[PDB]
């Protein structure tokens, strides 16, 4: 009488008829997450087919649907992004506990709807006391991942996270939202960091606070690290990579935390090497280097090429205001190493473009015998979004991998480099930064 | 979807909204007794709070199986949707076959009867071509290649005039 | 159902040339 | 004024992309249908093919004008003068040779099809627009 | 013959992509 | 001579240029020079000899590149 | 076409179009091209010659024709 | 195989046939094959050219995977359609369309110091309705000083032209002060936050109106194509289409060994699989491997 596959056929015949309403397609989706139906993709496809067809949508059935899409891990961009049409019309009709589920599900799927998040942040700052701390983090996760750099909400959320201390899963969502915004506010990260030695229940929020600390480069927590070393079987191989990458970038070297994380991702890459993104295979090679905990012989040699692949792919698709900055820094690296005329600097920066050992291409790579330095331009997309504007943790990711290849990476950030008035000042800024790293030059 | 998701068994749906499927969850502090009832079948399991969090670990990532493409099927669905608006006005055509009897043949002017038999042959021309729905899939391929070349823009796929005029105002009303 | 393959780019940024309302709802109503 | 040399003897675009198009005296199209696609620039002053490059004119070019095809018949590779006074029908003999080739090109194999070129020197532009209207309407 | 795949059924069919690849394989080796 | 450039030259931009320009005089000839500027050129130069000019400026190298690839994609 | 030219020149040079008023020879051959067999043109176009199996067979088919006046 | 500059451009791509070429490349790199050293060559004009023909191989299958929102009501199908083309821009290596067309302006007018030449070789990228409403203000200000208005900014002869062109930009509807105060910026992060929230309120109302104008032209083209086709008899339709289908097959069959022609006729075989797999179970659909 306890029939789970026979109730899937009774759900399949509920969404395969002709005029399924919103409530019948909400509850078909809600019943597929509580039953954990990742194996049947077509049954999840019939639900999202009727979820686009459903025209009426009250406040409760939209948030039950969007909860089930988000919790179930099912993504279809066309279906979810057109559910932002009900949402912006039901937005004054939404509960504060319901608006957190809409904006988290629509934000977490990447729905580029600026009218939604503008009105859904203006609501959550007009009634800031009306929202519990888990709801202000869900909206903050949505507006951040929906592409809106709303720092008005990130301040109003920061005043809430300072006044009341929050749950572990509440904080790690708020850390993950501030990591993508690239904020690294010491006043609010440390207010959320004390929530992580009361005991965390998931490994997904220990791994996401791991990722969010390393991306803002704060440091490891020693109980996030020690929650991650026990429960690194709860994490998917694309999620254990982002835990180990975030622990390496924060400066953790607990090698038993890294044996637990690399015990997930190594048999997953060995079973199917194309299972992960090449952005995640490169985030493994950063993690397998900074902490230094090695990998299997077929894996660590394979993710070493996929740092070379994922670094050219971001160089081929360079921001073209980053291509202006690299050719500006390389010209100042020509003048710093002695070139006062334009045929000299034009033929020097064509000699700075040597190939990396992994097959990649470095842009300003100077070689004097054995000592090699590398000059790294860090534009603005790799800076934090706050007024000190230190670079993000990913630039120390790229530095330490090149430093373990025979280079000495000199970081030249564009908030400092382009406040300089002429080329001679920018030459001695580069020359100081090169001699601060390898003073053989 | 992102890599880490932070929903499940907190602020969850407690009950169904329809009557076609009956949902009952019973949340404790650690686990939950869900009870689902759809049709004649029933199921009731125990979902841990850390069992729903592992659900969004490996994503589903649904994708459409189209006959030709998703673009073409959306144009062909519009031509099928437009053929329905023309079929609905051939639905409202008067039954001319109620006047085929010989008491309408012989009472009528010989030229107004040949017009009536031509207006009945015309409806079968209009109706047999609006129900030629196997021709809509090749009319959609006359819309695709000119659309797809406008998307191969040297500026951006999503560029238009309103954005490119708004970015001329920034370009012109700044210094050189 | 198949289309001619084209490999050419759009260098202009123009309005997309809305065609005119064809007279067929008004001819079939006549 | 500064006059620059182009380095090239005078040339025109030749090829199958000129078929159907109305060009000017240097091959630039004046019918308003864009550039000449599928075409190649060749010189306009070529040495004529000599004795060893010819063969005997043996196959007929049918004019379709029965005063011509009976009394003064024209082979393929033969220059034939249409001489007369004004408004005596010299263009009409020439147009009917062009129109008839369209009627014959639909019936013969692909190897023996006649592609016409009509050079209109010093005429009105209205006279030329009447001829491309006739050639479009006939299909020629 | 039946039941092809999913990742093989997700391909848009009559896109160009291979005229674009063809005129990129006869232009970049010709303009270099 | 007359050399038209984009911005005024260096002393090394002067010396590298005569090495280009005395390969445009076909004997034991000496070029004097006359230096003018035009930012309608995007670098390179235009040498004008009052009976010939040679345009190794990159503003025309753009146009001679564009018309080569606007001709070649119509040949494929 | 060349096959209807030679049939009309055959109808005038084999004496089939005297007994016809000289004003309507223009309208006489418009009958002659249209009232003879549309299959006799195909044989003359395919052969290119009016064969001995056809020069009687066409001149006896140029008698089953209705000419104006006559 | 791929030439290793394609496979660097298909890593962030997400269509099917580009990812299966990536996944079979990453499976070769698991079996110890050496990743080939990508070229630090191909100077600036060649690098811009092959980027243009590599982005168009990410855009071209991606456009065919975006359902047009034809005949829909509301802004969210048009905002979905626009956002799928934004993400197709980012996957193919484009920046934001504001950042992509502004780079097109400053590249086309790097030689110009007069406004009448700036308004003349940025003609292809702005509206002729907007290029004319700036040429009316320009030829009145050049009829005021009787000298060409310079592209200098510090010239006062430009300053009262730019103050009148700002009045044209509001006459179109464009918030000229909001657009300028975004691409300039501000010092504090709180006063620049309130100007980004009203630039992006313009920008989203801008790109929706370019997507919705693209949908309203496909809707008008398809309604024009259908009404021309509904006026035909059925015997004309079936042979007009069979003539067009058969002529397009032999253009792919006479193409000797070209990669597009093998992929063309492989997709005709895959359409005939779709029609045959549906005929086996029509309430199920096509058969996928599960
Ligand atoms: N075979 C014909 N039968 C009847 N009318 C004809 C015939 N040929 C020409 N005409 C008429 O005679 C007029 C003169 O013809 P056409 O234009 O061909 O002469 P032309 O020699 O080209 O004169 P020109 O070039 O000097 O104007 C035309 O209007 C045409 O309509
Ligand atoms: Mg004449």
């Amino acid at each position: 009488e306890n029939d789970v596959p026979a109730i899937l056929k009774e759900i399949d015949s509920l969404v395969s008829r002709e005029a399924v309403s919103a409530k019948e397609v909400s509850d078909a989706a809600v019943a597929l997450t509580y039953l954990q139906v990742k194996a049947n993709r077509r049954l999840w496809g019939k639900v999202l087919e009727k979820a686009g067809a459903a025209q009426d949508y009250d406040a409760a059935s939209l948030t039950n649907l969007l909860w089930a899409i988000n919790t179930g891990g099912v993504e279809h961009f066309k279906t979810v992004a057109e559910l932002a049409g009900p949402a912006v019309s039901l937005l004054p009709s939404l509960s504060p506990v319901q608006l957190s589920i809409v904006v988290e599900a629509l934000g977490g799927a990447g729905v580029k709807n600026y009218e939604l998040y503008n009105k859904a942040s203006a609501v959550v700052v007009s009634k800031i006391g009306e929202f519990k701390p888990a709801e202000i983090a869900r909206v903050l996760y949505g507006v951040a991942f929906g592409g809106v750099n709303d720092v008005a909400l990130a301040k109003a959320a920061g005043k809430v996270f300072a006044s009341t201390e929050v749950d572990s899963r509440t904080a790690a969502q708020a850390l993950y939202a501030l990591a993508k915004l690239g904020r690294a506010d010491k006043a609010t990260v440390d207010a959320l960091l004390k929530s992580f030695k009361k005991g965390t229940e998931s490994a997904s929020d220990a791994a996401a606070a791991s990722f969010a600390l390393g991306s803002l480069s704060f440091k490891a927590e020693k109980a996030i690290v020690d929650a991650l070393k026990a429960s690194a079987g709860d994490l998917a191989p694309a999620q254990a990579v982002e835990a180990a990458y975030g622990l390496a970038l924060s400066g953790a070297t607990d090698a038993e935390a890294f044996k637990a994380l690399f015990g997930v991702v190594a048999p997953a890459i060995e079973k199917a090497p194309d299972a992960l993104e090449v952005s995640s295979l490169a985030q493994l090679h950063v993690a397998s280097t900074i902490s230094g905990a090695k990998l299997p012989a077929a894996v660590g040699s394979f993710v070493a090429k996929a740092f070379g692949l994922a670094a050219d792919a971001a160089r081929l698709k360079r921001s073209s205001a980053e291509s202006a900055l690299v050719a500006d820094v390389a010209a100042a690296t020509a003048v710093a190493f002695g070139a006062q005329y334009r045929p000299e600097v034009a033929s020097a920066v064509a000699s700075y473009v040597k190939t990396a050992p992994d097959g990649s291409v470095l842009d300003i790579a100077i070689t004097k015998g054995d000592a090699k330095v590398l000059v790294q331009a860090v534009p603005s997309s790799l800076l934090t979004s706050t007024t000190p504007a230190k670079p993000l943790g990913h630039v120390a990711a790229y530095s330490k991998v090149r430093e373990a290849q025979g280079y000495a990476v000199a970081v030249v950030p564009a908030n400092e480099f382009e406040a300089l008035p002429d080329q001679k000042a920018k030459a001695q800024y580069v020359l100081a930064a090169i001699k601060k790293v390898a003073p053989s030059f | 979807l992102t890599t880490f998701t932070f929903s499940g068994l907190q602020d969850a749906p407690v009950a169904a909204l329809s009557g076609s499927i009956k949902l009952n969850v019973a949340a404790k502090a650690g686990k939950a007794e869900v009870t689902v009832a759809a049709g004649a079948a029933k199921a009731a399991t125990q979902v841990s709070a850390a069992a729903l969090r592992k659900l969004s670990g490996s994503k589903i990532s649904l994708a459409e199986v189209a006959r030709i493409s998703v673009l073409h099927s959306s144009i062909q669905n519009y031509l099928l949707s437009l053929s329905n608006e023309r079929y609905q006005l051939l639905s409202q055509w008067p039954d001319f076959t109620t006047m085929y009897g010989k008491d309408f043949y012989y009472r009528a002017h010989p030229e107004d009867l040949k017009k009536f038999y031509d207006a009945a042959d015309e409806y079968y021309k209009l109706y047999e071509t609006v129900t030629e729905f196997d021709s809509l899939s090749a009319l959609a391929s006359q819309v695709v290649p000119n659309y797809a070349a406008r998307r191969r823009s040297t500026v951006h796929p999503a560029i238009g005039s309103t954005v490119a005029d708004g970015a001329f105002t920034n370009f012109l009303l700044s210094k050189q | 159902y198949l289309a001619p393959l084209r490999s050419d780019f759009t260098e202009e940024i123009t309005a997309p040339k809305v065609a005119s309302a064809s007279n067929l709802v008004n001819e079939w109503n006549n | 004024d500064l006059v620059y040399r182009t380095g090239q003897i005078v040339n025109v675009p030749i090829g199958p992309g000129t078929l159907g198009r109305v060009t000017d005296g240097l091959g630039q199209p004046i019918d308003g249908k864009g550039p000449l696609t599928n075409v190649r620039s060749s010189l306009v002053e070529v040495k004529a093919p000599g004795i060893i490059a010819r063969q005997s004119v043996r196959e007929p070019l049918f004019t379709g004008v029965k005063a011509v095809d009976a009394l003064v018949p024209i082979g393929r590779g033969q220059r034939e003068l249409i001489i007369g006074d004004r408004q005596t029908g010299k263009t009409a003999v020439a147009i009917d040779a062009i129109i008839h080739q369209k009627n014959c090109n639909e019936q013969v194999p692909k190897a023996q099809r006649v592609y016409c070129v009509y050079v209109a020197v010093g005429q009105k532009r209205s006279t030329v627009a009447q001829l491309v209207k006739l050639f479009t309407q006939t299909g020629a | 013959a039946d039941a092809k795949a999913l990742d093989e059924l997700r391909k848009p069919k009559f896109s160009s992509k291979y005229l674009i690849q063809h005129v990129s394989q006869k232009l970049i080796p010709a303009v270099k | 001579c007359t050399v038209i450039t984009a911005e005024p030259l260096d002393k090394l931009e002067r010396v590298e240029l005569t090495k280009k320009a005395e390969k445009f005089v076909d004997a034991g000839f000496k070029l004097v020079m006359q230096e003018k500027i035009d930012k309608k050129l995007l670098g390179g130069f235009v040498i004008e000899f009052s009976d010939r000019r040679v345009d190794m400026s990159t503003a025309k190298k753009v146009e001679e590149f564009n018309n080569f690839v606007n001709k070649l994609v119509l040949s494929i | 076409p060349i096959e209807r030219q030679t049939v009309a020149v055959y109808a005038a040079t084999k004496g089939f179009l005297d007994k016809v008023r000289v004003q309507d020879i223009v309208a006489a051959e418009e009958a002659v091209i249209s009232q003879v067999n549309p299959a006799v043109f195909k044989i003359l176009k395919a052969n290119g010659k009016i064969t001995p199996a056809l020069d009687a067979h066409l001149k006896a088919e140029l008698r089953k024709v209705k000419l104006p006046g006559a | 195989a791929v030439s290793k500059k394609e496979v660097l451009y298909f890593l962030s791509s997400k269509d099917a046939e580009s990812s299966t070429a990536v996944k079979s490349y990453l499976k070769s790199l698991y079996a110890g094959a050496q990743v080939e050293a990508t070229e630090t060559d191909a100077s600036e004009l060649i690098a811009q050219l092959e980027k243009k023909y590599l982005s168009a191989q990410v855009v071209e299958p991606g456009v065919h995977n975006i359902a047009l929102p034809l005949g829909e009501s509301g802004s969210a199908p048009v905002k979905r359609y626009a956002a799928e083309l934004f993400n197709l821009g980012a996957q193919a290596g484009f920046e934001c369309p504001f950042i992509e067309v502004s780079k097109k302006f400053g590249q086309e007018t790097a030689t110009s110091e007069t406004v009448k030449d700036v308004l003349n070789k940025t003609k292809s990228y702005v509206s002729a309705d907007y290029n004319a409403a700036l040429n009316e203000v320009l030829s009145s200000v050049e009829a005021e000083i009787n000298g060409p208005v310079l592209f200098d900014g510090k010239t006062e002869g430009f300053k009262k032209f730019a103050a009148k062109a700002k009045a044209v930009a509001v006459s179109r509807g464009l918030p000229a002060d909001t657009i300028l105060a975004y691409c300039a910026g501000s010092a504090n992060e709180d006063a620049a936050d309130k100007v980004s929230k009203e630039f992006f309120t313009w920008f989203e109302s801008a790109y929706t109106a370019d997507a919705a104008a693209e949908v309203k032209a496909i809707e008008a083209e398809a309604a024009s194509i259908l009404d021309r086709h509904l006026a035909k008899p059925v015997a004309q339709i079936r042979k007009e289409q069979a003539s067009a289908y058969a002529s397009l097959l032999k253009r792919a069959e006479t193409a000797k060994g070209a990669k597009w022609a093998e992929k063309y006729l492989e997709d005709v075989k895959a359409v005939q699989w779709f029609d045959a797999s549906v005929a086996e179970a029509p309430a199920s659909g096509p058969k996928v491997a599960a």
